[PDB]
């Protein structure tokens, strides 16, 4: 699995807490593609 | 520069449930900016998974584990047994 | 730890180098990290990530070096 640039991935939230925070996660658009995706911001 | 977070500082988290219904089991660290290396995003349930009464969903493999002793878990439910007060709603 | 060198005014020198400081011993138990980008490692366990051969390339994580394009050198 090589290394993905800033084609394969688009960026989602995840579930609302209780407090109502999001984590902006990277996911493959396809599952299975590539590692050392960026890291998870607020 | 930073970490490679451990089992104890990375936590298992679903995304937005989209139009189709389909989620990814991102991983995601307890603290912003405290590790890199996550866990690839795998696929996750289709937005409809219900564990049944006494069962919680576990994240690390998505099934309804069957609780601990002494705990209850109330399933997909609530109850209002207590009834000192108006319960909240 | 102390590194001094004086050199003597004899009117002609070429410079002390030092690299790899490796100091054991300190802060206890340390955590893993991901390998540096250009470097490898190939099993667990590995104190120190081997460099990618000449022509090829990698990055942050890799288990392997992936070979390079033909129109590309690297060192
Ligand atoms: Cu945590
Ligand atoms: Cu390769």
């Amino acid at each position: 699995l090589h290394a993905c640039k800033e084609s394969e991935y688009h960026f989602e939230y995840t579930a609302c807490d209780s407090t109502g925070s999001r984590w902006r996660v990277a996911v493959p658009h396809s599952p299975g593609l590539c590692t050392s995706l960026p890291d998870p911001v607020k | 520069e930073l970490h490679a977070c451990k089992e104890s500082e990375y936590h298992f988290e679903y995304t937005a449930c989209d139009s189709t219904g389909s989620r990814w089991r991102v991983a995601v660290p307890h603290s912003p900016g405290l590790c890199t290396s996550l866990p690839d995003p795998v696929k996750g349930t289709e937005c409809s998974f219900s564990c049944n009464a006494g069962e919680f969903l576990d994240m690390k493999d998505q099934s309804c584990k069957p609780c601990a002793e002494g705990r209850y878990s109330l399933g997909t439910g609530i109850r209002f047994d207590e009834w000192d007060e108006l319960p909240h709603g | 730890l102390y590194w001094r060198t004086t050199a003597f005014s004899v009117w002609s020198s070429k410079p002390v180098l030092v690299r790899n400081i490796a100091i054991t011993g300190v802060a206890y138990t340390s955590e893993c990290f991901p390998c540096k980008p250009g470097t490898y490692a190939a099993k667990q366990g590995s104190p120190f990530c081997k460099l990618c051969p000449a022509n090829y390339y990698s990055n942050k994580g890799e288990t392997s070096c992936h070979p390079c394009d033909a129109d590309k050198y690297s060192e």
